């Protein structure tokens, strides 16, 4: 019964079999994998932009900036980070599996599907391409505040590229989220009832209708401030009360935002415990209303970016802030239960996935004493906030990311990344950012204003830019082994034949092939709960997993 | 059939594993040709910094072009000779 | 009929095996590069003689070594095919074609074949010895 | 021992200051405590519960405990009420 | 479809409450009015979650259940005909680049480059609308 | 110091680096080291083949001995 | 020749120009050389997809034991297990689209406001059917008659 | 027995849709708000005797095409064919007639630049009309479409989603006439 195999896997294809189909192709899997590699593409630029200003921040005196290059380049790296990078890895996670947790063989749009993706890459250029100007790109923070966008002040040519490229990423965006909805709600397999899906695809639809309130009142906004830069059009006018209406505004947008990039990435972690714990997850339904409820009250919540301003009802948006500080302390527990009293190997994927539980504490726990007025009459506009939200932000999509990252290489490839150069890459990480975020919240506490250029030698503050410049540095290197380890396994990887290589997955995913086929499957088990593969794999723990659910 | 479609017959007057149609047209560049047209084009890069011009950014793009180039001809020519690529 | 802890026969025939966390599929005695060696070689020497290539590494002696006539009906297409067998515990060499490969350079090939074979098995290597092997058979096969 | 406690805030120079202060210092406390009850949950469970050297069978499947998510949405309640009072 | 369904309706309830105590609580003790850019935007985020709620449960109410819907259905029950997929088409890429000449131009201020653009747009998306319509070759 | 800055920022990420490289890449991997016929060979039959050309009567043999 | 207009109607150093053309003269060509024939070849693996399985339909089974599969209507004879025979390549354009293979028939024969009489309609197709069907047999038969 | 996701996907695109005006509607009543007396001011005019007729034709439109989108169930392909011509000859007459108004208001005085009111009324109701030049749009390239291949259910399921984005269409302008030329 001896089966004839090659000695190796075959290493690549054979002198062009991907140009063509890149640019013709409908596939989902395929999509996926050219929105990561475009968004990790970014990080690198939007990080060299950090490096600069964190080089040139280390000293009393300007060395070798200008005020003009340091404002343009903490602008552009705030707008690529979040716009650029964070917001499309959101997407590239969800059709790389989640066609394969419903149990579909496609998405609902396959032909709209590819134009999010291209709608995305030629707004980043067009967004990016300011640099080129003799003038520069858009100095004005990722913020945007007026009067200081307005044709008097901030005239050049960038800022309008600006603007005119965040619009064209918006309506990939919406496309994108249109597609998510439709899949979830008429796609699904028999037997896969909405209470029966995993968590990451409950995130995905939810996600994707804050997705549809967020973005189109910021599109509109741009058009309004494009129609003032251009007509000359009296919207934003300071006679007009236009000072606290386009922060309405863009506040309605923003808040919403930051709470579309981090329940995506909640999902990866609620999918990595169980499979790493050898238990369940503890609490499926509860977490469901968790995400509803942060979703739902992430609307009402916009006013407490605006404090300083003192133009807004202030206890109405502190009660409702302090409200939705309630079921991520649920999630929490949720998570520390599932990876309660189980045996535990710790892989990479579990070393970066604790690695979040911790940064993310410290990150909410900073984030909730700014909902107070009192607090934030002093701390706002200060290295505090930056370091607040470079904790809870660090977290989601770069802990999170790398977490699901060497999670799904092998049913994306078929290789396996390396372990041992995989644990120096997150501990390098780990140290690096530690080093580097730790001492800013002394430095907004003592007085250090944000977004200053520089500052004058008897002031204090110079032994934690240097700490913070050298825990920057360690940063940025960390990241040579990880892209070292993807070039190297991609095609020299161990090869993985089988079709779980987690042992202990839940989902429907670990259900097919590594890769898996053009359309996804070739068979579909009898879907009973919420564990279908785990079933599948082990049919004798369905009496030991249904007797011993409930805790009394 | 009853389909339209109508199949062609012909006879006019690298292997095809690489290059599918190969015996149907000229479907091969030698090496060595590329290599030193790569070396011959980083020169050129080099030699334009003799000039007039007083600036030094260009200076800089002109190095960083030509050792990208000579990098890529240098891991070219490692890995055809050590035996990884044919 | 058998399957391994995590293994179950699926509705289509196919089988859905399980790993541990921290452990491989494939778990081979030799080094990645050493096996990438060899199968390019097998593989470009294939496509030049037209004619499939194997190697088998295991147990066939019993009977001077005559069963490697058997284990060469399990590659692909047998009648046109190659086999080479060795056998490190009995230190036994064998080649045995299909009756395809016959007035092609073959019945030349397999004399220096084990020969080359044999020359680098007086030292430690063995999997260097397959290569050469394949090496020197695929240069003497006519694609017709 | 103030000063390692409020984190590097000048001291105030009006009544309103020190009083925002006041509100500020016993603010962190409030927080390092339930900082420190989940790190030591996060850290007890990392070394405690492992995949020991007797491969026993899998662990119990128990994946509900209604009681104990009815009393865990009370308790912060009570805190950012007093939070929220006290902010006012 | 009824889970579809409800999961909209209590997100409009969720909003409209809150649309309704902002209103009112800007109109007393609040400096100015009803601060009229917050109060718009809350009464027509109820109305996203209302039209899709409606559109929901009218649909729900015309259909019967499905397997998708069904607490223990078979996996041969999904067996028929699903319907159709594009299985490739170069076409996106076309209109991308047509909406960013457009933007491209709109960002400058060039007239020519925005006429350019919009016609782009027009023909490319004719071109994709079109794909899998056209007819044989006449001769 | 001009010179403690620019020295400290260049070193410590160096020095932090191949501490940590040393502790982590300097361990065997999963992969089995490799096969000496010094010893009983112990594996499962292995059978390799090409896939080249893609998509019973057997009249040849030959023989040796190592 | 024309980057004194580029700079001053796009933003962008009338300087910046020279460079960027100068660096690109040697540059551009090369990148595009790689991706043209790169494109090629892709392009000819393209049609030995088509010659060996069929056209691709767009349309997904969802066979009873879970299984998805597309539908494929082969170009020529078919074997005894439903597979397509393969077909050699003749250098010669093939389709990819089942709309240009005439899945899909004429609206209805009238003017674009008001319908004709039935008859007519079926007449007319009748007759246009029929002429395809001459066509394609003249075709056919000299084709081969000519390699006897 | 299973949901048209072709429907689906329209309607919740709709959503979205609405949410885009809701910017307009803030600048609007922000504007308002400011008005420092009288909210229109001493220039501008606006007259209800043109107004009005274009708002009964845009509302008449609807009756045409749901008119169509009923023939199109039957499989008249003529039916539909009829009814969508006239639709689009109507908003035509919508477009002109607020071209004439917008001509009109220019030459009194009432610009984009020349005051906040110009310029609140000018962008809501010149985003709304460029929604409807899209839906001519729409118009003509479906109607081109059913005479390219048989009538299939498909055309019927593009037909009916046409029609909500119409409806859309004069529901939104409604909203816009009823806040601007009556609440003032
Ligand atoms: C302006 C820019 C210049 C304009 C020219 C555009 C064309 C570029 C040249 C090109 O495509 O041909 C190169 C070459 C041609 O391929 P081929 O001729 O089919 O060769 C057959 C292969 O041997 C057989 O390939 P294979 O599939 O068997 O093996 C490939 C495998 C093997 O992988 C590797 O070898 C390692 C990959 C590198 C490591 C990744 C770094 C770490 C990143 C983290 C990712 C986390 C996950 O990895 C992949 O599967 C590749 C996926 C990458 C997707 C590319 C995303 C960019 C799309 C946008 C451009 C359009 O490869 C490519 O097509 C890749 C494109 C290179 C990216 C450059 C960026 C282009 C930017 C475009 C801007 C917009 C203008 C349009
Ligand atoms: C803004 C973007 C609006 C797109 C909304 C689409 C969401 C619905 C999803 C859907 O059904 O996708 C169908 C389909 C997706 O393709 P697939 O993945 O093969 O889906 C298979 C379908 O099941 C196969 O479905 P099918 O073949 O039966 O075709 C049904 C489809 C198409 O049926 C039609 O024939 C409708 C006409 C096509 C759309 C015309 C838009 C023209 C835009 C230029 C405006 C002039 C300036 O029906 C619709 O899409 C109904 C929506 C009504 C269109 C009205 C939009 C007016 C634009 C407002 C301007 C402001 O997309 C289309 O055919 C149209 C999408 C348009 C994308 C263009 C994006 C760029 C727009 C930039 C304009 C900037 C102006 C300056
Ligand atoms: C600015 C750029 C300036 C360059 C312009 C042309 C001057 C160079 C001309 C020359 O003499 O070429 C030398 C040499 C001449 O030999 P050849 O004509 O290629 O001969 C055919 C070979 O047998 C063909 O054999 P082969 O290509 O199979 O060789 C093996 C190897 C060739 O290796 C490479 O070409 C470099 C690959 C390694 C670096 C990329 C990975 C990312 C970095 C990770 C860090 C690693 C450490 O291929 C790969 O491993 C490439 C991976 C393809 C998978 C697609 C994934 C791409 C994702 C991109 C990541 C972002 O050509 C090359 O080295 C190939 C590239 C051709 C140069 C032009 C196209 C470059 C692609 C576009 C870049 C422009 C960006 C905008
Ligand atoms: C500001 C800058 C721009 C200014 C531009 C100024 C120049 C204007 C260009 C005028 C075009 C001349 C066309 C002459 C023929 C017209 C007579 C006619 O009805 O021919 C029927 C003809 C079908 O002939 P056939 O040989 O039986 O083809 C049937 C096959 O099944 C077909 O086989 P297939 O499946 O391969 O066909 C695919 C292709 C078939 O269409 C084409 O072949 C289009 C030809 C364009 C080629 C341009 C070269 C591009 C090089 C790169 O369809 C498409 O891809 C759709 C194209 C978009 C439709 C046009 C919409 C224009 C909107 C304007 C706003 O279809 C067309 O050519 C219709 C498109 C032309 C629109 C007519 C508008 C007239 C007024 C002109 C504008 C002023
Ligand atoms: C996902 C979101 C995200 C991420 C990941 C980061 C990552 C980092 N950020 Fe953050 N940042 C923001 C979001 C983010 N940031 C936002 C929203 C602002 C607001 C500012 C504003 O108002 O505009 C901000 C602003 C901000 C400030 C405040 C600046 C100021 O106000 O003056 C600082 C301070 O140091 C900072 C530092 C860093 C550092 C050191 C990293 C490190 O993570 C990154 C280091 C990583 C790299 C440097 C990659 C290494 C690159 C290479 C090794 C070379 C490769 C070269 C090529 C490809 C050509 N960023
Ligand atoms: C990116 C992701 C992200 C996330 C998840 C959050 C989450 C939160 N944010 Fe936000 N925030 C940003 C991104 C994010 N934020 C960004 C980018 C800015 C700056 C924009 C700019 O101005 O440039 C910002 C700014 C910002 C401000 C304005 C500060 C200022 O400008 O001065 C405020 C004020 O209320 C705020 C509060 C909160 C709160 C209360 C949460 C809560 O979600 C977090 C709650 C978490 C916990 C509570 C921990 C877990 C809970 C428990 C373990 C139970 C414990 C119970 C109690 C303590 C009672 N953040
Ligand atoms: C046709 C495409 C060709 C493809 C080939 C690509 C090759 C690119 C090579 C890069 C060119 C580098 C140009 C450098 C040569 C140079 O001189 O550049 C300087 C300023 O560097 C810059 O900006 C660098 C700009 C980088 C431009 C990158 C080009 C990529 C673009 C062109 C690709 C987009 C293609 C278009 C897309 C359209 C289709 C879409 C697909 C200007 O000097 P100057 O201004 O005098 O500076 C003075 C001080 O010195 C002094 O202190 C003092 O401060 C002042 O006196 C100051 O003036
Ligand atoms: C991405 C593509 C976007 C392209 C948008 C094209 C729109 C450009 C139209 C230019 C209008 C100039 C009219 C003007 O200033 O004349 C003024 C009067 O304008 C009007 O009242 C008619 C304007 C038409 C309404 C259209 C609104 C659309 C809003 C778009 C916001 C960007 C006269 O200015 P003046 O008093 O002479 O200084
Ligand atoms: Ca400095
Ligand atoms: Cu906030
Ligand atoms: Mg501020």
């Amino acid at each position: 019964e001896l089966e004839a195999r090659r000695p190796f896997p075959e290493r690549m294809g054979p002198k062009g079999n991907l140009i063509y189909k890149l640019i013709t192709t409908t596939d989902h899997k395929l999509i996926g994998i050219m929105y990561c590699v475009v968004c990790f593409a970014f990080f690198l630029v939007g990080g060299l932009m950090a490096l600069f200003m964190r080089t040139e921040l280390a000293m009393p005196g300007l060395q070798f900036l200008s005020n003009e290059q340091f404002n343009q380049l903490f602008t552009m790296h705030g707008t690529v980070m979040l716009l650029f990078y964070a917001t499309p890895i959101v997407f590239g996670f969800a059709n790389l599996v989640l066609p394969l947790q419903i149990g579909a063989p496609d998405v609902a749009f396959p032909r709209l599907n590819a134009l999010s993706f291209w709608l995305f890459l030629f707004g980043a250029l067009i967004a990016i391409a300011g640099f080129i100007t003799p003038g520069g790109a858009a100095d004005f923070g990722w913020t945007a505040y007026s009067p200081l966008t307005d044709a008097i002040h901030s005239p050049g040519a960038g800022g309008d590229l600006w603007i005119m490229g965040l619009a064209v990423g918006g309506l990939g965006t919406i496309l994108g989220g249109v597609n998510m909805i439709t899949t979830v709600v008429c796609m699904r397999a028999p037997g896969m009832t909405m209470f029966r899906m995993p968590i990451f695809t409950w995130n995905i639809l939810v996600t994707s209708i804050l997705v549809l309130i967020a973005f189109p009142i910021l599109t509109a906004a741009l058009f309004g401030l494009a129609a003032d830069r251009h007509l000359g059009a009296h919207i934003y006018d300071p006679a007009n009360g236009g000072v606290l209406l386009w922060q309405h505004l863009f506040w309605f947008f923003g808040h919403p935002e930051v709470y579309i990039i981090a329940l995506p990435f909640f999902g990866i972690v609620s999918e990595i415990f169980p499979v790493f714990s050898r238990k369940p997850i503890f609490g499926y339904t509860t977490l469901i209303y968790a995400t509803l409820a942060i979703a739902a009250l992430s609307v009402a919540v916009w006013a407490h970016h605006m404090y300083a301003t003192g133009a807004v009802l202030l206890p109405f948006f502190s009660f409702m802030t302090f409200l939705i500080a309630v079921p991520t302390g649920i999630k929490f527990f949720n998570w520390i239960g599932t990876m309660w009293k189980g045996q535990l190997t710790f892989e990479t994927p579990m070393l970066f996935s604790v690695g979040f539980l911790i940064t993310f504490l410290l990150g909410g726990l900073s984030g909730v004493l700014l909902a107070s007025p009192p607090l934030d009459f002093h701390v706002t506009d200060s290295y505090f906030v930056i370091a607040h939200f470079h904790y809870v932000l660090f977290g989601t999509i770069v802990f999170a990311t790398y977490a699901g990252i060497y999670f799904w290489f092998p049913k994306m490839t078929g290789r396996l990344l390396d372990e041992r150069l995989g644990k120096l890459h997150f501990w390098l990480t780990f140290i690096g950012f530690h080093t580097t975020f730790l001492v800013q919240h002394w430095l907004g506490d003592e007085g250090m204003p944000r977004r200053y250029a520089d500052y004058l030698p008897t002031d204090g503050f110079t032994t934690l830019n240097v700490i913070s410049t050298v825990g920057a540095f360690i940063l940025g290197v960390s990241m040579l082994p990880f892209v070292w380890n993807v070039f190297k396994s991609w095609r020299y990887g161990e090869p993985v034949t089988v079709d779980d290589p987690w042992g202990y997955g839940n989902s429907l995913e670990w259900a097919t092939s590594c890769p898996p086929p053009r359309h996804n499957f070739t068979e579909l088990p009898r879907i009973r709960s919420e564990r279908p593969a785990f079933e599948l794999h082990y049919p004798h723990m369905v009496e030991r997993m249904r007797a011993e659910a409930h805790v009394g | 059939m009853s389909s339209t479609q109508d199949r062609s017959q012909l006879d006019p007057e690298v292997d095809v594993e690489d290059v599918p149609s190969a015996e149907w047209g000229w479907s091969h560049m030698p090496i060595g040709v590329m290599h030193i047209g790569g070396l011959l084009s980083a020169a050129f890069l080099l030699v334009m910094m003799r000039g007039n011009h007083v600036g030094h950014v260009e200076d800089w793009f002109l190095i960083g072009f030509a050792a990208v180039i000579v990098a890529l001809v240098g891991r070219n020519w490692w890995l055809r000779r050590r035996g990884w690529i044919r | 009929l058998d399957l391994p802890y995590g293994s179950a026969l699926t509705s289509s025939g196919r089988i859905s095996a399980v790993t541990e966390p921290g452990e491989l599929s494939v778990h081979y005695p030799f080094p990645t590069m050493d096996l990438v060696v060899l199968d390019d070689a097998l593989k470009y020497g294939s496509r030049a003689a037209k004619a499939r290539f194997a190697v088998y590494i295991g147990p066939l002696g019993a009977d001077t070594a005559a069963t490697a006539r058997e284990i060469l009906a399990n590659v692909p297409t047998p009648e046109n095919a190659v086999l080479l067998a060795v056998s490190p515990d009995q230190r036994a060499i064998e080649v045995v074609y299909g009756a395809d490969v016959k007035g092609r350079g073959i019945e030349s090939a397999a004399p220096l074949g084990v020969s080359a074979a044999a020359a680098s098995f007086k030292e430690g290597n063995l999997i260097d010895g397959l290569i050469s092997a394949v090496r020197v058979m695929s240069a003497g096969v006519s694609p017709a | 021992w103030s000063d390692a406690l409020a984190l590097g805030w000048p001291t105030g120079i009006t009544p309103e200051a020190k009083l925002n202060r006041e509100l500020w210092i016993g603010s962190v406390i409030a927080s390092f405590a339930v900082g420190a009850i989940v790190w030591g949950l996060i850290f007890w469970t990392s070394a405690f519960h492992r995949k020991k050297a007797t491969d026993t069978e899998l662990p119990r499947q128990f994946g509900y405990n209604m009681p104990l998510e009815l009393t865990l949405t009370v308790i912060p309640f009570l805190i950012i009420s007093v939070l929220f009072y006290f902010t006012v | 479809m009824h889970i579809e369904a409800r999961l909209f309706e209590i997100l409009t309830a969720f909003f409209a409450l809150a649309a309704v105590v902002y209103a009112v609580l800007t109109a007393m003790f609040a400096t100015g009015g009803v601060e009229w850019a917050g109060t718009t935007a809350l009464v027509l985020t109820t109305g996203l979650t209302l039209i899709t709620g409606t559109f929901f449960r009218f649909v729900a109410r015309r259909l019967d259940t499905r397997p998708e819907d069904y607490e223990d259905a078979e996996i041969s029950d999904g067996a028929g005909e699903l319907g159709f997929f594009a299985p490739h088409s170069w076409w996106p890429i076309l209109i991308s680049l047509s909406f960013s000449t457009a933007a491209v131009g709109a960002a400058l201020w060039l007239p020519w480059l925005i006429a350019a653009g919009v016609a782009f747009v027009i023909t490319s998306v004719c071109g994709l609308v079109f794909e899998y319509y056209w007819g044989p070759e006449k001769h | 110091s001009t010179a403690l800055t620019h020295g400290l920022i260049g070193g410590v990420p160096l020095v932090l680096f191949a501490v940590l490289a040393l502790i982590f890449l300097t361990r065997k991997g999963p992969h089995p080291d490799t096969y000496k016929m010094s010893d009983p060979w112990t594996h499962a039959p292995i059978l390799w083949a090409a896939e080249e050309p893609r998509e019973v009567v057997i009249g040849g043999g030959a023989s040796g001995k190592w | 020749c024309m980057n004194d207009i580029i700079a001053l109607k796009f933003h962008i150093s009338l300087n910046a120009t020279t460079w960027i053309g100068r660096i690109g003269m040697v540059v551009l060509p090369a990148i595009v050389y790689f991706v043209a024939y790169r494109w090629a070849i892709s392009l000819q693996r393209s049609d030995r997809e088509v010659l060996e399985h069929g056209v691709e339909t767009g349309i997904i089974k969802r066979l009873p034991h879970g299984a998805y599969v597309e539908l494929h209507q082969p170009l020529g004879p078919v074997d005894e297990h439903g597979h397509p025979i393969p077909l050699e390549y003749a250098g010669a354009p093939l389709p990819k689209r089942m709309n240009k293979l005439g899945s899909g028939g004429a609206p209805g024969t009238g003017s674009f406001l008001f319908p004709d009489p039935a008859v007519e309609h079926e007449a007319l197709t009748e007759a246009a059917h029929a002429s395809e069907h001459k066509s394609l047999t003249a075709l056919k038969e000299h084709q081969d008659r000519i390699h006897g | 027995n299973r949901p048209n996701m072709v429907s689906v996907g329209t309607i919740v695109w709709l959503s979205s849709e609405l949410m885009f005006f809701a910017g307009l509607f803030a600048m609007y009543f922000t504007a308002r708000a400011q008005a420092g007396g009288a909210w229109p001011p001493e220039p501008t005019e606006l007259n209800l005797a043109l107004a009005v007729p274009v708002t009964l034709v845009l509302i008449a439109s609807s009756f045409t095409c749901q008119m169509g989108v009923f023939a199109a169930e039957r499989g008249d392909v003529f039916g539909l064919r009829r009814w969508y011509v006239i639709t689009f000859l109507m908003g035509l007459f919508f477009v002109l007639g607020q071209g004439y108004e917008y001509i009109h208001l220019v030459e009194h005085g009432t610009t984009i630049p020349g005051s906040a009111y110009g310029s609140v009324f000018y962008l809501a109701t010149g985003f709304h009309g460029l929604h409807v030049i899209g839906g001519l749009v729409a118009f003509v390239l479906l109607l081109a479409r059913t005479k390219m291949s048989k009538f299939t259910p498909a055309q019927a399921t593009a037909a009916i989603v046409v029609s909500y984005y119409w409806h859309f269409v004069d529901i939104v302008w409604i909203a816009l006439f009823a806040t601007i030329y009556f609440v003032r």
